[PDB]
């Protein structure tokens, strides 16, 4: 749970890791925590996953919604009242830390919400447990007007000091780049390799034991 | 049974009699109001006379406070002509939707947008037979978030056509005439050079209108514009002051 | 999640065939067990398959919501009904009890059912593994490969990473998880009183019951 | 105050019927014709395709006989857009009582549920009555497999071979006069046909037209659908033995 | 009107709706209300001439001029019922906003709010449309005041003196002859007088202390609602002419 | 927070911190505290965040609705014409001024918008805000809504936040009754300045709002403090 | 005319309310009551109604609060459920504060009550009027017509041969300084007797008849004392 | 008491207030459409209208969803309801089951709407007849829905005023194995020929399904290249 973002020249720049934990252990090395809820504005979250997850999907089929009722690309300032009505009504309860971010007719915008409904626009930020050490790095390197290259790396930078850092984050990192034609959405972009990779030494056919067969053929 | 007063029933022709009723209740306010649509400008003209009712006409009352012209928002404005209550209560309902819309998304609605959903409203009116249509035909202009004029009409039949040169009161039949060719003399001009001109291009071109399709002589204290071109994006009444002074350019 | 009704769902990926699993055990209080044939593996459909893992007053009463609602959308569809769609579903059902929860892990394992054309003269095609896990409050998470659930979910997680293989046919995936699951429930006193490794493949079903150690 | 403009759908005329449930049999009695048939294999549900025209799809689809749940299904009879409200409704009380007591409804126990909302709307609601009427054949482990014929009225009857419809006389009289108590599959499938031609006053069937459907319990209820293909053969069969 | 007019929420084909212009000549057969205004406050008046055969009804005891605030007045020519209703729900706006914004609710948006609580009741088949003509008036020092009439059907408009019920034509045309923009309200009070003893149809005639009552809102109440004491209104009884 | 008010001879004028701590930790520097409501009066907002916000969400939408139907019908001033710097001393102050509607016709009283928040917050909800704007009878003015929803009309000047207790005696001294635009301005950010260096919720920069008669200008001042002993 | 009349929504083509107009007259045949309010008393006098020589004559004047008293003429059960609504709202009144109910205030509160079973088409206009006599600090008597309207009276007369009862009331001016009770209630009987019939039932000791006053709470007038107020009515 | 059945079975036991509702969709605009063997095109004639109107301010076809068009043939208040309340069914399933709704649920929905107010009490019946088109895993579809409420599986229609003899030029004109193309060619030609003064430019619409690529409506500038023939 390391997501963070930036606005750069003119488009934003949305970086997450990619691990689930149940806090002790990890679930999964490969999780996808960035999401798309416009063609143009994609959003990052952090907390428990199952809020997180509902509440991106009824935020995307909202906004697509109502982007098919008004014929205009969606407003990132939409979403941010619409999650943080929701916030607000679930006192503290849907805790979810959500960074989005997006392009409309106003410039390249980042807001990051909070799990008690409160939203700020910012230029970059990061949430989740390594946010503190994903925040270091974006200050101490961060500029204004940056390039989409140069601020990429700088992601790169920002989330492998959590990745690193952190324990509750690591993992591959995945970028999304939301500039105002469409997006860039780059599932693999870093983790290196060269372990001490196990041996895989498959347990041969007559194993198990295998008290009974129920053995059907289906059609 | 024999009535075709339900407001929804269908005739066995496939039309409902109380939208065209509804419609002849427009007609009867012989109030004509005139908006046409220009390069990033759009302006409205109404006509500040008393309704056509079965109340006394014109002798006290201060016609400063007759206008046919309100404001939905703070850059919306409509030109309601029908019954005076409903136009009164269409502006109620239609400033809530711009109101509640603010509030669920965070921005201000679009022109289109708030016509839209005043029309999803009046076609309820036109299925549910426990009630009565709203003889008000409205006409609401605004600039998008792509800084460009937008215009739209709405019917007491649930229709939102939106044209670039509208006109709603009793002359619509040959009105339309007019005003299309009215509006091909600023096509014929191609100097395609007008900085702003919104004043002596677009509002001057629909007080023209005005004079034309009714043949009075519009008097400055009988009529009223008001415009949400681009520089200021505010719906604001142009005054009497030089709402007179296009009418000293008939020449 | 409980200790109470200890149980454990498991479910795997081979080279074309997947494999759940689940111990079958109904444990009362957490040390006291009253029931060896609590299957938790159920068939959702032809090809899908879901596990429940935890309560089992919620595994029950979760199952027959799972069982009223699939059927009611492949009736009202005249056509059968997919694993993405319906884990989707699960997600879903799960969260709008955000706050009432069904205290229950669920798997969800079943091929995918791609639809291109398969050949000049075919119609449908090869199918895909298609291995997803959740939570109580429904937290989609998928996987390409191995996703365990249940009170021994971390002493499964273990094993089946130091034993998965990347691909294996039906008979090389059996096994592997038969021993990722014997060894595993051999570690947990509140679950593992005899297994149910349900392997199948695009053509067929195969259940089987290991000899797992009643302890 | 619409007093003037109600029409009084629930209630009682002069001799003590009903005028909506009277006109809406009146509907039903110039529907399609559809065919309900109990054999010893299966029970037998055909109807008629009432002719729109060639464009329609007429693969995947037709629009009489649906599927209630995997053990009963449904021929309608009657205003065919009203039928979907209570064959939707019918498949949620087949499939809430199995969420319920955890096994599969009985036919019997449907019926009674689907006219009792039948039912209810020409007893109280000021609304008109479903112009619809449909027999329901399923099997049930209970009392084997059975055949229901429903009404606007909300009065069922079981049934041996029903021919709900226009021309259902001439429908009726063919299976009173053929239906005998034991038949096979293929011999009920023939009837159906008989039944169904002779109904529509054509001497063989065109198979765009008339479509079968049956059950034949095999111990999993296999319940299948004629496409067109499968009607030629007994479209032969037809044909060589009449 | 060939069934057109039975119920307020249809219009006849001429697209005129009856059943609203039924209740103005409802009102227009009731006792006349009448509101000007002067150079230091609005002076209403209400002559109830209807109440002349009764001579039972207590000296001063009937009255339609109610206020709200205590500076804005409302006065009604109609069912004095109906209108009744109307001012508590004016009270009741009044009080509402002030529960919201600590200060007493403009009157250029009570007569709005109150226009659409009457034509809300223009609009549906059950509910019964007011039969009162509604006359709202404030004075201030900073602006002149100003008197709104609100008719059935929406419809409030400002006017600078205003006469609603039965012999309204006869008053305006008297009214009209000065400029009482710029005439004290001391001495306005006997020009109405004059205008009670001659345009009304002999209903009133030199014995109306009790029939006519009405209040101003001007600079010697201090800008707030106040009936005029009996004290004033016998010296504005000079009306002695011929 | 901190979050400062001084009524000015010709105006009102707000500040505050800019910054958002959440438990000794910064969630974000720079947050907007003083929120635009509509052209003549902003908010000064405190207390916990997600409340505050939530809450001017609410009041723009009645500020709004209330705003257009207090608009009279006709044409009004039709021949009236009424009408009428610090220069960067204070490093990196941004700056930047808007013209209202003037009249005061359409825009609605600050009293008004006042009560809002009472009649909304007189609930179990945490956060006291103080208002400020011009208005057209009574002509400036700042109201203090209190925790629970208690207003009064402050005639010299508001204090709020966590660092306002660090200024209280210190404001109450520099105060004169009249004050210029400049004595103001160096006053009310000597203020912030005094109540960031001693409060561990100071802001980063200081955003100072100023509202006119006729204009709101405002300004953004990064500084620090240096004291001399 | 046929058509204005189903509803108590449609208004006739000259704007008025038949449903309303209809109800107004079955008080017009309901027996004679008869209020008149002294300098600091009110009686109110009532003929009772006996629909046969074995039935008992029919309640006419009914208690509402210490203070008030009715005397309702038309529907009776209509009648009954204003007096159940007037009892439950003094009661409240004098429970909720301390005080008692300002009978201006109170005539109000259910002159309104009238009203809204006007506006709506499912509900119907009350066919009782009601003689609401009370002393609250100065004696008042007031009337409710079905369609929602009230005044204040110095005397009244109910619906049967009111027109004959009105004429001695409308020719009396006594009635002001008419202190003495016993001068005073001689009026009120003799008016009720006027609209009583000749040649028929006279005045007996089955006419209802109350005062209130100053210091004289809601009472009925006891038969033997009321017996020789009949006696002086035969003078 | 205010809600009964305005829709009751005639004598003859028809519901005529249907058949007076499908009398109005008999006499609008002819909407149709066409499904070929990759993909599905509905086309719509928009009478040529006066210069005063924005052509593209109105659209007999909108989109439902991502693969799913539509267009209607009826009173225009009506689609706007029906299309947006359409939209929300396509919507609500997908916040259920992840992949996109299909066509032969989402007619199903929508009839089970137009139903309602065929039987509910107070309202009239719906006085249009949709296409719902759409690309589905089970290949491409295109439906057709009635005022009545029932709906149809279709290869080929038309809605609209003599539609007829509108329907039997396509009978003779059209194949299963049509390519998409040709499809749009002859879409194009049945609504020039029934079109009484051919002017088809300006004045038509078409809405293309493209072997899943997503629904999308032919502007102007792709309309012309396909009236040469």
């Amino acid at each position: 749970t390391t997501i963070c973002g930036l606005v750069c020249q003119n488009a934003v720049i949305l970086g997450a890791d990619t691990r689930a934990t149940e806090g002790p252990i990890v679930a999964d090395k490969n999780c996808s925590k960035l999401h798309y809820i416009s063609k143009n504005i994609w959003c990052a979250g952090a907390g428990v996953a199952g809020d997180l997850e509902h509440t991106t999907l009824w935020l995307q089929h909202n906004v697509e919604l109502h982007r098919l009722n008004t014929n205009t690309q969606p407003r990132v300032s939409m979403c941010v009242s619409r999650l943080t009505q929701e916030l607000f009504k679930y006192q503290g309860y849907k805790v979810c830390a959500i960074v989005l971010g997006g392009v409309d007719v106003n410039g390249p915008q980042l807001y990051g919400i909070h799990p008690h409904g409160s939203s700020c626009l910012l230029p970059f930020t990061a949430l989740g447990s390594g946010s503190l050490n994903a925040m270091a790095v974006l200050e101490a390197k961060y500029r204004d007007n940056m390039t989409i290259e140069e601020g990429k790396n700088l992601v790169c930078e920002a989330i492998c000091a959590g990745i690193f850092n952190d324990l509750g984050s690591g993992g591959n990192v995945d970028i999304c780049v939301i500039t105002k034609d469409s997006y860039q959405h780059i599932r693999p972009y870093k983790e290196p390799n060269m372990r001490l990779y196990h041996l895989p030494h498959p347990t041969i056919y007559p194993k198990g034991t295998t008290p009974i067969l129920s053995e059907k053929i289906e059609y | 049974s024999m009535y075709d007063r339900h407001l929804t029933i269908f005739s066995p022709d496939g039309n409902l009699y109380q939208i065209e009723y509804a419609i002849k209740a427009v007609k009867n306010t012989n109030i004509t109001s005139v908006g046409v649509k220009g390069e990033n400008c759009a302006v409205i003209i109404s006509q500040k006379k008393m309704a056509t009712q079965y109340i006394s006409q014109d002798k006290l009352l201060d016609y400063n406070n007759i206008t046919n012209i309100y404001n939905i928002t703070d850059e919306i404005g409509c030109s309601m002509v029908g019954m005076p209550g409903d136009c009164l209560s269409m502006v109620y309902k239609a400033r809530s939707e711009a109101s509640e819309f603010l509030y669920s998304n965070g921005y201000n609605v679009n022109a289109e947008t708030l016509c839209r959903n005043i029309c999803d409203k009046i076609q309820v009116y036109t299925q549910h037979a426990y009630m009565r249509l709203h003889a008000c035909s409205g006409m609401i202009i605004g600039i998008d978030e792509n800084n460009k004029p937008e215009l739209f009409k709405f019917d007491p039949s649930g229709f939102c056509a939106g044209y670039r040169a509208c006109v709603i009161g009793n002359k619509e039949q040959e009105s339309i005439s007019v005003l299309e060719r009215l509006l091909e003399k600023r096509k014929k001009k191609i100097q395609q050079e007008t900085i702003d001109e919104d004043i002596r291009n677009t509002t001057i071109l629909a007080i023209e209108a005005l004079q034309t399709i009714l043949a009075f002589d519009l008097k400055a204290s009988e009529i009223e514009v008001a415009i949400v071109s681009t520089k200021n994006r505010n719906f604001t009444q142009i005054s009497e002051k030089e709402i007179d002074n296009y009418l000293t350019y008939i020449a | 999640i409980y200790n109470y009704n200890g149980g454990c769902v498991l479910g795997m990926s081979g080279s074309n065939c997947v494999a759940i699993a689940c111990d079958l055990r109904l444990g009362a209080n957490t040390f006291t067990t009253v029931s060896t044939k609590f299957s938790k593996i159920f068939k959702m459909n032809n090809n899908v398959y879901v596990g429940l893992s935890g309560l089992a007053t919620d595994i029950q009463t979760l199952y027959e919501i799972l069982r009223y609602r699939v059927n009611l959308y492949e009736v009202r569809q005249d056509a059968e009904m997919d694993v993405e769609c319906f884990a989707n579903m699960l997600s879903s059902i799960l969260y709008s009890n955000r706050f009432s929860p069904y205290f229950v892990n669920p798997i969800v394992v079943g091929f995918k059912l791609k639809h291109y054309v398969d050949e000049e003269g075919e119609k449908k095609v090869n199918y895909e593994p298609y291995l997803t896990a959740y939570d109580l409050i429904g937290a989609k998470c998928e996987t390409r490969d191995f996703v365990v659930n249940g009170v021994t979910s971390e002493q499964l997680f273990g094993m089946c990473e130091s034993l998965y293989v990347k691909d294996q046919d039906e008979n090389g995936l059996f096994e592997t998880i038969s021993q990722c699951l014997l060894s595993a429930l051999d570690r947990d006193c509140i679950s593992g009183w005899g297994a149910e490794v349900l392997v199948l493949t695009p053509e067929k079903i195969i259940k089987k019951k290991l000899k797992a150690r009643m302890d | 105050m619409a007093r003037r403009y109600d029409s009084r759908t629930t209630t009682f005329s002069p001799e003590g019927r009903l005028y909506q449930v009277e006109y809406a049999l009146e509907a039903i009695n110039n529907a399609s014709i559809t065919i309900g048939l109990i054999t010893k294999d299966g029970v037998i549900l055909g109807a008629d395709k009432v002719f729109i025209s060639k464009l329609i799809d007429k693969a995947n689809n037709y629009e009489k006989i649906y599927k209630i749940d995997k053990h009963i299904f449904c021929g309608v009879a009657g205003l065919n857009a009203d039928a979907n409200i209570l064959i939707n409704q019918s498949r949620l009380y087949a499939q809430r009582y199995l969420y319920n007591y955890n096994e599969v409804q009985p036919v019997s126990q449907l019926v009674v549920q689907i006219c009792d909302i039948k039912q209810s709307y020409t007893q109280y609601g000021g609304l008109r009555p479903y112009g619809v009427s449909f027999l329901i054949g399923g099997y049930d482990t209970k009392d084997g497999y059975q055949l229901y014929h429903t009404d606007p009225s909300g009065n069922y009857s079981g049934w041996f071979a029903t021919a709900i419809g226009t021309n259902n006389l001439t429908a009726s009289s063919v299976l009173k006069q053929e239906w005998k108590n034991d038949m096979t599959l293929e011999e009920g499938l023939l009837l159906a046909l008989k039944t169904l031609a002779k109904s529509t006053d054509t001497e063989i069937p065109k198979s765009e037209k008339i479509e079968l459907a049956y059950l034949t319990n095999k111990d999993g209820e296999v319940y299948q659908k004629y496409l067109t293909e499968k009607e030629i053969e007994e479209l032969i069969k037809l044909y060589t033995q009449k | 009107s060939a069934g057109y007019d039975l119920s307020v929420s249809t219009f006849s084909p001429d697209g005129r709706l009856y059943q609203v212009e039924y209740i103005y000549k409802s009102i227009n057969n009731n006792n006349t209300a009448l509101c000007l205004e002067c150079k230091d406050g609005i002076i209403c008046c209400c002559i109830n001439s209807n109440m002349d055969k009764n001579k039972m009804i207590k000296k001063n005891s009937y009255n339609r001029i109610y206020h709200v605030n205590n500076n804005i007045i409302i006065t009604y020519s109609g069912f004095d019922g109906d209108a009744r209703n109307i001012i508590d729900r004016a009270r009741s706006e009044a009080n509402t906003y002030y529960y919201n914004f600590h200060t007493n609710i403009p009157l250029h948006i009570l007569v709005n709010r109150i226009s659409l609580y009457i034509h809300a009741y223009t609009l549906y088949w059950h509910m019964r449309p007011f039969a009162a003509s509604i006359i709202i008036s404030s004075f201030n020092e900073k602006d002149k005041g100003d008197i709104y009439c609100i008719e059935p059907n929406g419809a409030c408009y400002k006017y600078s003196g205003i006469v609603i019920g039965k012999n309204k034509e006869m008053f305006k045309t008297e009214i009209e002859k000065k400029d009482y923009k710029d005439i004290n309200v001391r001495d306005a009070i006997e020009d109405i007088y004059k205008f009670i003893l001659t345009s009304d149809d002999h209903m009133n005639k030199n014995n109306l202390q009790n029939l006519v009552n009405f209040s101003w809102i001007c600079k010697e109440s201090s800008y707030e609602f106040q009936n005029i004491h009996e004290e004033i209104l016998t010296p504005a009884l000079n009306k002695a002419v011929e | 927070t901190t979050i400062i008010g001084i009524i000015y001879d010709n105006g009102v004028m707000l500040a505050c911190d800019s910054r958002t701590s959440s438990g000794t930790f910064i969630s974000n520097k720079c947050s907007r505290k003083i929120n635009r409501i509509n052209e003549n009066l902003y908010v000064c907002r405190s207390g916990a965040s997600a409340h505050s916000q939530k809450i001017i969400e609410i009041i723009k939408h009645y500020c709004v609705s209330m705003k257009n139907e207090n608009r009279k019908k006709g044409r009004f001033h039709e021949g009236e014409t009424i009408y009428d710097d610090n220069n960067l001393v204070t490093k990196n102050k941004y700056f930047y001024e808007d013209k209202f509607n003037d009249y005061n016709p359409l825009v609605e009283n600050v009293a008004h918008i006042t009560k809002k928040i009472i009649y909304t917050n007189n609930n179990f909800l945490s956060c006291a805000l103080i208002f400020g704007g011009y208005d057209k009878i009574k002509k400036q003015q700042l109201y203090a809504v209190n925790l629970n929803g208690s207003i009064i009309e402050k005639h010299d000047f508001a204090v709020s936040g966590s660092g306002s207790i660090y200024i209280q005696s210190y404001l109450q001294d520099k105060y004169k009754k009249f004050m210029t635009k400049k004595e103001c301005f160096n006053l009310i950010l000597n203020c912030v300045k005094y109540a960031m260096h001693n409060d561990n919720s100071s802001g980063g920069l200081i955003r100072i709002v100023n509202i006119t008669k006729s204009f709101v200008e405002e300004f953004t001042v990064v500084n620090t403090q240096m004291n001399f002993q | 005319r046929n058509l204005y009349d189903t509803d108590n929504i449609i208004y006739s083509p000259e704007g008025r309310l038949y449903q309303v107009e209809y109800a107004s007259e079955a008080i017009k045949q309901g027996t004679c009551a008869v209020a008149i309010k002294s300098k600091d008393y009110v009686v109110v006098s009532g003929l009772k109604k006996c629909i046969s020589k074995l039935s008992f004559p029919q309640e006419k004047i009914f208690k509402i609060d210490d203070y008030i008293g009715i005397s309702m003429s038309g529907i009776t059960s209509d009648a009954k459920v204003l007096t159940k609504f007037m009892q439950n709202e003094c009661l409240s009144h004098k429970f909720l504060y301390n005080e008692n109910i300002n009978i201006e205030s109170l005539v109000r509160s259910v002159a309104d009550k009238y009203q809204k079973n006007t506006q709506k088409s499912s509900k119907r206009a009350f066919g009782v009027g009601l003689m609401i006599a009370a002393y609250h600090n100065e004696p008042c008597i007031f009337e409710t017509r079905p369609n929602g309207s009230y005044f204040e009276y110095d005397a009244l007369s109910f619906g049967a041969r009111s027109h004959a009862s009105k004429t001695y009331l409308e020719k009396n001016l006594h009635l002001f300084e008419e202190c003495s009770l016993e001068e005073l209630i001689l009026h009120c009987l003799k008016a009720l007797k006027c609209s009583l019939s000749s040649e028929s039932e006279l005045t007996i000791s089955n006419t209802a008849l109350a005062v209130v006053g100053k210091n004289h709470p809601w009472q009925e007038i006891s038969s033997l004392q009321l017996e020789e107020y009949l006696s002086k009515v035969k003078m | 008491e205010y809600s009964f059945s305005l829709t009751t079975f005639s004598p003859t036991g028809k519901l005529v207030q249907i058949e007076y509702a499908l009398n109005r969709v008999s006499s609008s605009s002819p909407a149709l459409g066409i499904r070929a063997k990759n993909g599905v095109i509905i086309a719509t004639e928009k009478k040529s209208p006066n210069e005063l109107i924005e052509e593209n301010s109105i659209f007999k076809i909108q989109q439902i969803s991502e693969h799913i068009g539509i267009v209607y043939a009826g009173m225009p208040g009506d689609f706007r309801v029906l299309l947006k309340r359409a939209r929300k069914e396509a919507i609500r399933y997908s916040l259920q089951y992840g992949s996109e709704i299909l066509v032969k649920e989402l007619v199903k929905i929508i009839a089970s709407i137009v139903q309602e107010f065929t039987q509910t009490g107070g309202v009239r019946p719906f006085g249009l007849s949709l296409l719902i088109c759409g690309v589905d895993v089970y290949g491409y579809h295109l439906y057709q829905i009635d005022p009545s409420g029932c709906y149809f599986n279709w290869m080929a229609t038309c809605v609209g005023k003599d539609y007829q003899n509108n329907m039997s030029f396509l009978e003779k004109r059209y194949n299963k194995d049509i390519e998409i193309e040709d499809a749009i060619h002859t879409a194009i030609l049945t609504l020039k020929e029934s079109y009484e003064g051919v002017l088809n430019e300006k004045n038509i619409e078409i809405g293309v399904a493209y072997d899943n690529k997503p629904f999308k409506i032919l502007t102007q500038n792709e309309i012309k290249d396909y009236l040469i023939e």
